[PDB]
């Protein structure tokens, strides 16, 4: 998942607003 | 934007940035 991906690669801000309500 | 290494507390200290008020959900693996 992006908890995953963010740590044992990179992520972006925008992969992270997926996770906004 | 740039991309991030962010692992722990550090990637819940972004989805507050990214998020704000909209709120969002931590939802890490098994
Ligand atoms: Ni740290």
């Amino acid at each position: 998942g992006i908890v995953e991906q963010c740590c044992a690669s990179v992520c972006s801000l925008y992969q992270l607003e997926n996770y906004c309500n | 934007f740039v991309n991030q290494h962010l692992c722990g507390s550090h990637l819940v200290e972004a989805l507050y940035l990214v998020c704000g008020e909209r709120g969002f959900f931590y939802t890490p693996k098994a």
